[PDB]
RNA sequence: UUAGCUAGUAGGUGGGGUAACGGCUCACCUAGGCGACGAUCCCUAGCUGGUCUGAGAGGAUGACCAGCCACACUGGAACU
RNA sequence: UACCCGCAGAAGAAGCACCGGCUAACUCCGUGCCAGCAGCCGCGGUAAUACGGAGGGUGCAAGCGUUAAUCGGAAUUACUGGGCGUAAAGCGCACGCAGGCGGUUUGUUAAGUCAGAUGUGAAAUCCCCGGGCUCAACCUGGGAACUGCAUCUGAUACUGG
């Protein structure tokens, strides 16, 4: 069954990239806004949009440099068989912090470093490469 | 200028109606003390042949390695066909801590600190190649600004 | 606790003068410095990774004179200290004590300058110091007690010391016999022929 | 009773004594409630050899606390040259 | 202000005593899932008023008995 | 390979068996020699390798080789066993210790006395 | 390749008892209680701070030092 | 007693393992599937760098080796960090209780989670910065750490209710 969205979402975008798709659509959420919020804040994809009114569907522009993907990898850290929390002080650097840990905080979905610069932790989403 | 290392020479078979016809491998890798590195395989009946094969190959087929000052940006992996790899970047002067035919490629790279493990098969020939792969997809801090279209101090 | 066999077999074993002896005669009059020693010594074989890593390490033990076990405790406390583990090393080698006196030409070899440690002809900052081994910290003063500075190879190694290049990072009084431990040495100081990084690799298995 | 007493910590012929709180039915340097200082006899010009929390000791005395003789010579020593 | 626990009623069979799952929800030490553990509790009840099914909240008391060292202060979720 | 699986079932280790079972977690064993003799070894090889049955102190009865070229070895002898098998022996799992409390050292044996329980042949 | 165990057993009332709660004990009443989140049975074993190893997570271990427990020929008992 | 001073004179003071590959380090003479070696691969049948001696060399060094034992290497029980078409490995298939997981929206809760504070987590030990024995070992001051638990105060994205 569709257990998990969030690992849907990312493996729509990873099979995106590596089909050349211009663009991704999805069924949307409150999270996977927040998600692609933070994916075009951080340059991964060029916009996302969400349309529709009683089920929408979120579509991403995905983003292409030099022919290639931009985003390298792309993978899920905590999933509903295994959730994974951390504190502020064990927040993971992605690829020595050229990458980014999406992290859900009690203030909002953000960046790994943006959640060591407000002090706070909270469940690691994904690592983006 | 280019310093050249054989990391292994190998004695291989062919067995025909007279009887076994033996023959020489080598494996050899090049590099310009930066990341300019390039390997080469060759085989001949003899062994000094097949050193300068390889060489010759080696010569060509160079790639070109985004270093840091002297060692790595990432921990990257790197597979070819048996050989899981690992590596990761490493303090100044803490040496290339490193298995056989990685430590040869690594100082042929110019690299000079790094702390590597080799997984799986060690076979010279796929886990030099899985080094290879490693290093060519290690990516850097220009490189990933250009990509994202942020600055690097944006990246960090 | 000491190697006291022949010297010039190390230093052609290793291919290099290691200045085992007062450099006074040289040394490709005194040996074949070209040749290892034994009855195959002619002949030179592809040396391995472990061989060239060993005889790196053998090299440094032979020029300063430590054993093992206390080389590797080196290695530790190397390890243990920030920065540069192989330039921390040599740094440690050279805080030795009876390497401050090779360097200031108070005994013309390393051994020498160990048999004035172990001879009671030392006193560091006043004290009286036995021991080759001792670490000199910086802003240390390090002198030729009264008996032993009539000695006639004391100004011998000075003279030895003129014709060798003299390092920076101390400060040497010929007159008084006494010199003054600066600073440690920067890598830049030193030999540029060591490769410490191979050592650090061998200890680093 | 509680006592405050010494504890021989040191090496062989060079001793080192922590002043403890302790039960007295407890062994030397055994069980102990609280590390109050310590003196050092053979200490040499330019280091402390001495060094009291005399609060917390005046708290246990407070509490009924007996001191030991050297302790109280300590804290004599202490208290003159103070 | 006083520290209280919560559960289930699992039996209520003996007089003046229930027997009380409460849930716990700890972490793996080693593979990080969390697993939920269950504490039976003996508890005394006056007036045998719990029954099965029922949530309750317990604090802890003097020992009562051999096997019983809580008793109830109000119940939840009383009815079936 | 789930983490659930895991939980219900761990991930068991591999009791490793000694191969010097008599020894009992010592590193030499006090035996009495119960009968000595000859034995050929695997195909490969060909040999009368020396080797000798041995009541030991514990109570086991096993057969130990004898190292070296010669041996006083007799039966009713005390001798010490280490642990340490033969190869291109079937069952054989220890050696003697040549130089204690009845075996002898090696004749005019003169590199690696040690192993054999020599002296030092002084000039 | 141990699945069922338990009748002072589980709880209640009252009496006794202890420095003290309490089946601790006794009478009576009730018929419970534990158990697949492993009861019971069997083998082994003093526990910890820690030590060794290991990049780490982990693995093994519990000599010396220090904290707790237990025992003092064996099995029991109480006195002060 | 440490410690210090004086005397005399190189006197009174170096061995052990190894040298086929792994594994740093080679030649000769005996020897002949014998004697024997051996951690593994394997050596030995008349030219043995692999047995035994010698010369030479290498590694350690008042120690050197062997044996036993633990971890490591071993990602070879894989949480980190493995696999299951043919190499070991998908139950013959299915329903299904317990159990694990769970679409989307709003509100509430605050259990999990996160942050902070307080108490505790004995000392020693490990680590950092120092101090003292001629140095070191050792001893020692201070600190960090003990990744834990409890309570309280908040936070509410996620999960749960
Ligand atoms: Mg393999
Ligand atoms: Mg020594
Ligand atoms: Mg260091
Ligand atoms: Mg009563
Ligand atoms: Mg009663
Ligand atoms: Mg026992
Ligand atoms: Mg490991
Ligand atoms: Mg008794
Ligand atoms: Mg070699
Ligand atoms: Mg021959
Ligand atoms: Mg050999
Ligand atoms: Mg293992
Ligand atoms: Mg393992
Ligand atoms: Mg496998
Ligand atoms: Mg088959
Ligand atoms: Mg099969
Ligand atoms: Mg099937
Ligand atoms: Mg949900
Ligand atoms: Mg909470
Ligand atoms: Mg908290
Ligand atoms: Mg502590
Ligand atoms: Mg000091
Ligand atoms: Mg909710
Ligand atoms: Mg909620």
């Amino acid at each position: 069954s569709m257990q998990d969205p969030i690992a849907d979402m990312l493996t729509r975008i990873r099979n995106g990239q590596a089909a050349n798709k211009a663009a991704v659509t999805m069924p949307s959420s409150k999270l996977k806004v927040a998600i692609a919020n933070v994916l075009k804040e951080e340059g991964f994809i060029e916009d996302f949009k969400v349309e529709g009114d009683t089920k929408p569907e979120l579509e991403l522009t995905l983003k292409y440099f030099q022919g290639k993907a931009v985003v390298e990898s792309i993978q899920r850290v905590s999933r509903p068989g295994l959730r994974i929390y951390k504190r502020k002080d064990e927040l993971p650097k992605v690829m020595a912090g050229l990458g980014i840990a999406v992290v859900s905080t009690s203030k909002g979905v953000m960046t790994d470093r943006a959640a060591r610069q407000a002090g706070l932790g909270g469940e690691i989403i994904c690592y983006v490469a | 200028e280019l310093q050249e290392k054989l990391i292994a020479v190998n004695r291989v078979s062919k067995t025909v109606k007279g009887g076994r016809i033996f023959s020489f491998t080598a494996l050899t890798v090049v590099g310009d003390g930066n990341g300019r590195v390039g390997f080469g395989y060759g085989k001949a009946r003899e062994v000094p042949a097949a050193i300068q094969k390889a060489m010759e190959k080696a010569r060509r087929n160079m790639i070109n390695v985004a270093l840091n000052n002297g060692t790595l940006q990432h921990p990257v992996k790197g597979v070819h066909t048996g050989s899981r790899v690992f590596m990761q970047p490493a303090s100044e002067g803490t040496g290339i801590i490193a298995g056989g035919a990685m430590r040869a490629v690594l100082e042929v790279a110019g690299v000079h600190n790094v702390l590597a493990k080799a997984y799986g098969s060690t076979n010279p020939i796929n886990v030099v190649r899985a080094t290879i792969d490693g290093l060519e997809n290690m990516n850097s801090p220009e490189m990933v600004a250009a990509k994202r279209g942020k600055s690097v101090e944006e990246i960090l | 606790a000491r190697y006291l066999g022949p010297k010039l077999k190390l230093s052609r074993r290793e291919g290099t003068d290691l200045f085992l002896k007062s450099g006074v005669r040289a040394i490709d009059t005194k040996c074949k410095i070209e040749q290892a020693p034994g009855q195959h010594g002619a002949r030179k074989p592809r040396l391995s990774d472990y061989g060239v890593q060993l005889r790196e390490k053998q090299k440094v033990r032979r020029i300063y004179g430590v054993l093992e076990r206390q080389f590797r405790n080196y290695y530790k406390e190397a390890a243990r200290l920030k920065g540069n583990t192989g330039e921390n090393l040599l740094a440690l080698l050279e805080g030795r004590l009876d390497n401050v006196v090779y360097r200031m030409g108070f005994g013309a070899t390393r051994a020498e300058a160990r048999q004035l440690v172990s001879h009671k002809a030392i006193m560091v900052n006043g004290r009286v110091v036995n021991i080759a081994s001792y670490q000199v910290s910086p802003n240390d003063v390090v002198s030729i007690r009264e008996k032993a500075k009539k000695q006639s190879r004391v100004k011998a190694a000075l003279e030895l010391a003129e014709q060798r290049e003299k390092p920076t990072w101390l400060e040497v009084d010929a007159g008084k016999m006494e010199g003054t431990f600066k600073r440690k040495p920067e890598r830049s100081d030193l030999s540029a022929d060591i490769n410490e990084h191979l050592i650090v690799e061998l200890y680093s298995k | 009773m509680v006592t405050i007493r010494l504890a021989r910590h040191g090496a062989k012929k060079r001793p080192f004594y922590q002043v403890v709180v302790a039960d007295s039915r407890n062994a030397r340097n055994g069980r102990f409630i609280e590390r109050v200082g310590f003196f050092n006899p053979i200490a040499s010009e330019k280091e402390e050899g001495t060094r009291l929390d005399l609060d917390r000791i005046a708290h246990w005395v407070g509490q009924g606390a007996t001191i030991s003789d050297r302790v109280a010579a300590l804290i004599k020593e202490v208290n003159k040259a103070a | 202000k006083i520290r209280t626990l919560q559960g289930r009623v699992v039996s209520d069979k003996m007089e003046k005593s229930i027997v009380v799952a409460i849930e716990r929800f700890v972490k793996h030490p080693i593979y990080g899932k969390f697993i939920k553990r269950t504490t039976k509790l003996h508890v005394h009840d006056e007036n045998n008023e719990c029954g099965i099914g029922d949530v309750v909240e317990i604090r802890e008391c003097r020992p009562l008995s051999k096997t019983k060292s809580w008793t109830l202060v109000r119940v939840v979720e009383k009815a079936v | 390979a789930t983490v659930n699986q895991l939980v219900r079932k761990p991930r068991a280790r591999k009791v490793a068996k000694s191969n010097v079972p008599a020894l009992e977690a010592c590193p030499q064993k006090r035996g009495v020699c119960t009968r000595v003799y000859t034995t050929t070894p695997k195909k490969p090889n060909s040999a009368l390798r020396k080797v000798c049955r041995v009541r030991l102190t514990n109570g086991f009865e096993v057969t130990s080789y004898i190292g070296g070229e010669g041996h006083n070895l007799q039966e009713h002898s005390v001798i010490l066993i280490r642990g340490g098998r033969v190869k291109d022996l079937p069952g054989v799992r220890y050696h003697t210790v040549r130089g204690a409390l009845d075996c002898s050292g090696v004749k005019d044996r003169k590199q690696a006395r040690s192993k054999y329980g020599v002296k030092r042949p002084k000039a």
